[PDB]
């Protein structure tokens, strides 16, 4: 759940809780966390029993949110609430380098996430692609 | 139908409803579509009351609203909490006559308590990109 | 829609008060930069990027990375003139070697297997006979993985090893019989199996049924405890499954139509003269029965203590060939102070070890991002050129980034299980159970990080998580802004909009929609005293600063907020020190938390919650189990003397099993509990050779003494050759150094152990067993 610029307290007293006051009661619950940064970002993280059928306590958790999708903050709800069965280690890091210093880090980064990232999501087994590098931006650094 | 699997059932209602959440009117839309596997009566009934009256009804449904419904539906085993009561909330009861003896509307009112009471973004002093310089970054506050 | 830079910096803008149209370019420097600049990398100190590729729930790993290699390789074609790719942290390389070693280990069992049966037997064809049960066997695992929706994993395969001595344990049994019938009887191959097998067929059913009935209730267990044994149980058990259907089915059909006439170095006469010593000093001890029967009392007792005592852990840690250093600086900290605690991480590795690649990534890190995280994957070399050990290594770098670069880098090893955990040691989380807030959670969490410090079987148990940090909260003083006359929404807007970053709205750059972010500009927004310099319009037409209206205060407030089952909590990490186990930490842990102030709970979660989970039914998997195997026993045999004594000889495996696993120095890991029922298993399997013939002997009118003897002396030679052969199997479990090879010790040591107690100690004490349980009665 994302909720821009909002220091953790506001997402942990108005998203997460609202949250949480649903995950419970879910089947094969094993335990719950959820974690709120400063990054006005808050990773809910719902752990089943071991074994238990991941897509269908995925549509349960997803039935659970959907009772409280209404009561969140207009951002927070605008902004999606990507729900998704995950994992916690990389796989693997591909990174694109630049030796001979001919492109500048932002020049990578934005070749990776415009011409790399989409066809490394399209491969088949690969579950998410975290780009750890933003795409390129008209930037307006106004002087107040 | 009896025994059928009420997970699966209610993700066809889910997918039926989808196709008919874009057509609905804005506040219908922007106010959810709370669907439950539900149930008919009540397990229990929990309340609270004051026998000393040193509590109005106001306070006590307050409290149970702030206090224990929250940790009711954090019981294993509890698919809902109505709360017959409602939380408490800073009311203003206009009043029309003087609203145009002065010559406002009550959106004037609104706009008002919309722009005296703001929540002001937080921001964080010394985000990036920081200036070649900088050694300490403290996460602003607004008070609005 | 603009689309260059001179489009945007001559957009127009109305002039307030004074009238003059000026451009975009007067009041802001317009340039490209990233959308946001959060995270940056550091590919062997140079600036790069990368792309964390996150598994798909449930996908292969292997072919994950065959794909993502391969997508790489047709990338790398459409690159242009400076930009090179590269993959400098990959874990799949790990699971093709892991999976390697593992099957060559299955085919060193096999192989040395074979020598076994062959320097038993001593023609080719007669352990060809057995040897030909294995492969079916395990290809009919193999269908019945497919069917029931399993994979070759390390695990599955595991259990193949294990399984490779105890397959061919029915066709050893079927062709030992057979070639003994044929060596005292001189009958022809024909009718010599049909008397084996009139004599040993219900041994043979006796033998399958306890092997595969031990293997049942562990796979009933729950949790990632039971999902870790339903692997060794599928495989176990329908091996020997297969491994009777063809012991009754196969091997009978090969001993009657290829098995050669006996005509046809020195094992022979000394084989036979130590079977004779051996009768010799078995009359000798069932002479003293009563104190062998003490003697049985101090080894149950001695295997209790130790099965009680010893350390318990859940999975053994292994040198992956990478692992990783969390650093966490204070708040308050700039990203080009983490930049020079990286730096300084990264030139302290750089030519001084063997590494292949150090990787860090600026901004995120597990459990939280900000300026003042960053997590670094050092991956090591490798395994055939290297000099210091992953857990040797880790030491190095937090010993030598503890003292120099302010913050919290703390080298750590990958964990045991993929997605159980992030690194290895167990994780605590510190819960709120009694509503006394943050502050007061905060301090019983430094007070038990105070605690943790002066502990010997502790070492780093630090906070994985955020530090509380300084904020500025701004008080507005709203009678200074009616009596000033200025609106409320102004300040309002100016706070904001000064500080946000707000992004407005697209642009085609180069065919892509990108977006248009504006913002205060650096210099502008570093230090409070900036925003303090912002004005605003007031009544009597002047400016005036913020500074005049606002008041900053400074409070001291956790900067990450996280929950646990509902209550607010701290997630505490924490690593056993050298010589102590996970579950001793884990015990003791709960010690400290105990002294900790009222309403504070603490929950184990993850690896450290499936470890508690293993130790808290350890009792009823052995419970039950023995059970499951005595009332088979009692079935099979129609009694209750005899099932008493196979079960006696259950002590003596796992006091060898205890006896190994001290000795190396492993703890009570999973392992161990998947070696201590399988040596249950097989001790069933050596009484049962022996308790069978003795009581058909003695039903032939036999003395029980005489009959007990002689079905021992009989039976020595398949109890020898089938524990031998599945002994000198699991060595190459024990003696593994290579990749991965510390998952193979633990799963080795306790069952070799475990069988040459329950062979050595077997073939003295059953017979022991069977004549006093049949005296008593």
């Amino acid at each position: 759940a994302t909720y821009p610029g909002a220091t953790a307290k506001t997402i942990n007293d108005s998203v997460v809780t609202l949250i949480e006051r649903e995950l419970s009661g879910v089947k094969n619950l094993l335990y719950y966390s959820a974690t709120t940064d400063t990054s006005g970002t808050a990773e809910i993280t719902a752990t089943f029993k071991p074994g238990t059928d991941v897509e269908m306590a995925q549509v349960d958790v997803q039935n659970k949110i959907k009772a409280v999708e209404a009561r969140l903050p207009q951002v927070v709800r605008q902004q999606g609430l990507q729900v998704e069965a995950s994992s916690s280690g990389f796989l693997m890091l591909v990174g694109i380098n630049s030796p001979n210093n001919q492109y500048s880090e932002v020049d990578l980064s934005d070749y990776l996430v415009r011409n790399v990232v989409e066809e490394l999501k399209r491969v088949e087994g690969v579950g998410k692609v975290q780009s750890f590098g933003a795409e390129k931006a008209m930037r307006i650094w106004v002087d107040p | 139908k009896p025994g059928t699997d009420v997970e699966m059932a209610q993700v066809d209602v889910q997918n039926k409803i989808k196709a008919v959440e874009a057509r609905l009117p804005q506040v219908v839309r922007q106010q959810g579509l709370q669907v439950e596997a539900s149930s008919s009566g009540f397990l229990m009934l929990v309340g609270i009351n004051s026998p000393n009256n040193q509590y109005s009804e106001v306070d006590l449904s307050d409290y149970l609203v702030r206090n224990v419904v929250e940790e009711l539906k954090r019981v294993e085993g509890v698919g809902k909490v109505q709360s017959f009561g409602a939380e408490k909330a800073m009311r203003i009861w206009v009043d029309p006559n003087k609203l145009v003896s002065y010559g406002l509307s009550i959106s004037d009112v609104n706009n008002a308590i919309r722009e005296n009471n703001v929540e002001i973004a937080p921001g964080r002093l010394g985000d990036l990109p920081a200036e070649k310089g900088q050694l300490i970054t403290i996460p602003l506050s607004a008070q609005g | 829609q603009l689309s260059s830079l001179e489009q945007f910096k001559n957009i127009s803008l109305k002039s307030k008060t004074n009238g003059s149209v000026i451009k975009l370019s007067d009041v802001a420097n317009v340039e490209i930069g990233s959308q946001a600049y959060n995270f940056a990398i550091l590919e062997n100190g140079k600036p790069a990027t990368a792309a964390a590729i996150q598994l798909s729930p449930g996908a292969n790993a292997v072919k994950t990375a065959e794909g993502v290699r391969a997508k790489i390789e047709e990338l790398k074609l459409n690159l242009p003139e400076g930009m090179e790719f590269s993959i400098p942290y990959d874990t799949a390389p790990f699971v093709k070697i892991s999976i390697e070693k593992v099957i060559h280990t299955l085919l060193e069992a096999m192989v040395l297997v074979f020598i076994v049966m062959y320097l038993f037997l001593h023609n080719v064809r007669y352990t060809l006979i057995p040897a030909i049960v294995a492969p079916i066997a395990l290809l009919g695992t193999f269908t019945v993985m497919l069917l029931a929706g399993f994979s070759i994993n390390v695990l599955t395969m595991f259990g193949m090893v294990l399984a490779i001595g105890i397959i061919v344990d029915d066709a050893i049994v079927v062709v030992e019989n057979v070639e003994r019938i044929m060596a005292t009887e001189g009958l022809s191959p024909k009718d010599a199996t049909s008397k084996a097998m009139k004599e040993i067929t219900s041994p043979i059913i006796g033998i399958t049924l306890v092997l595969a009935a031990v293997f049942l209730p562990m796979a009933f267990a729950s949790g990632s405890v039971g999902v870790i044994y339903k692997q060794f149980t599928l495989t176990m058990s329908v091996s020997i499954l297969f491994s009777a259907l063809l012991a009754l089915i196969l091997t009978p059909a090969l001993c009657a139509t290829i098995l050669k006439p006996i005509d046809g170095a020195w094992f022979d006469r000394s084989f036979d003269k130590v079977t004779k010593k051996y009768e010799l000093m078995l009359l000798k001890i069932i002479k003293h029965t009563v104190p062998m029967m003490v003697i049985f009392l101090v080894i149950t007792g001695i295997t209790f203590a130790g099965m009680k005592y010893w350390p318990t852990a859940f999975m053994p840690e292994e040198d992956q060939g990478w692992f990783m250093t969390s650093f966490q600086l204070p708040s308050d900290a700039t990203a080009e102070r983490t930049r020079n605690v990286v730096n300084q991480f990264e030139n302290n590795l750089k030519d001084n070890p063997d590494v292949k690649s150090n990787t860090a990534i600026l901004g995120w890190g597990f459990s939280g991002a900000g300026q003042n995280v960053a997590v670094a994957f050092t991956t090591l070399k490798d395994f055939k050129e290297r000099t210091s050990s992953a857990s040797k290594m880790t030491s190095d770098v937090n010993s030598s980034m503890a003292n120099s670069t302010e913050g919290e880098t703390m080298a750590v090893l990958p964990p045991a299980i993929d997605e159980l955990g992030t690194f290895s040691g167990f994780s605590l989380r510190l819960q709120d159970r009694a509503n006394l807030g943050m502050p007061a959670l905060l301090a019983a969490q430094d007070e038990l990080m105070a605690m943790a410090a002066k502990n010997k079987k502790f070492y780093m148990v630090w906070n994985e998580g955020l530090p509380q940090g300084d904020n500025i909260s701004l008080k507005i003083d709203r009678e200074k802004l009616s009596a000033l006359g200025v609106k409320f929404s102004d300040v309002s807007d100016i706070i904001s909009t000064s500080m946000g970053s707000m992004y407005i709205n697209d642009f085609p750059n180069q065919g892509r929609m990108q977006q248009v972010i504006v913002q205060v500009e650096a210099k502008s927004r570093m230090q409070l005293k900036d925003i303090l310099n912002l004005k605003v319009m007031g009544s009597s037409g002047q400016l005036v600063s913020l500074s005049e209206v606002v008041t900053p205060q400074w409070n001291k407030a956790p900067q990450q907020y996280n929950r646990y089952n509902g209550r607010p909590s701290l997630s505490i990490a924490g690593i056993p020190n050298f010589d102590t186990s996970s579950g001793e930490a884990m015990r003791e842990m709960e010690q400290l938390i105990a002294k900790l102030p009222k309403g504070i709970g603490y929950e184990w979660t993850g690896i450290s919650l499936q470890e508690k989970q293993s130790e808290s039914q350890m009792a009823f998997l052995l419970g039950l189990s023995m059970l499951v195997v005595f009332l088979v026993l009692a079935a099979l045999y129609e009694s209750w003397a005899i099932p008493l004594s196979v079960m006696l000889v259950v002590p003596l495996g796992i006091f060898g099993a205890i006896i190994a696993i001290m000795s190396r120095g492993l703890m009570n890991d999973v392992f161990f509990k998947i070696g201590l029922i399988t040596i249950i298993g097989l001790s069933a399997k050596n009484a049962i050779l022996i308790v069978e013939f003795a009581k058909m002997l003695k039903e032939e009118g036999m003395s029980l003494i005489e009959a007990t003897v002689a079905a021992a002396k009989l039976r020595l030679r398949p109890i020898l050759m089938t524990s031998l052969a599945f002994t000198c199997g699991v060595i190459p479990l024990v003696i593994a150094t290579g990749a991965s090879s510390e998952t193979q010790h633990a799963l080795g040591t306790g069952v070799f152990g475990g069988m040459i107690s329950a062979t050595i100690l077997a073939i003295f004490f059953v017979p022991v067993f069977f004549i006093f349980i049949l005296g008593a009665v």
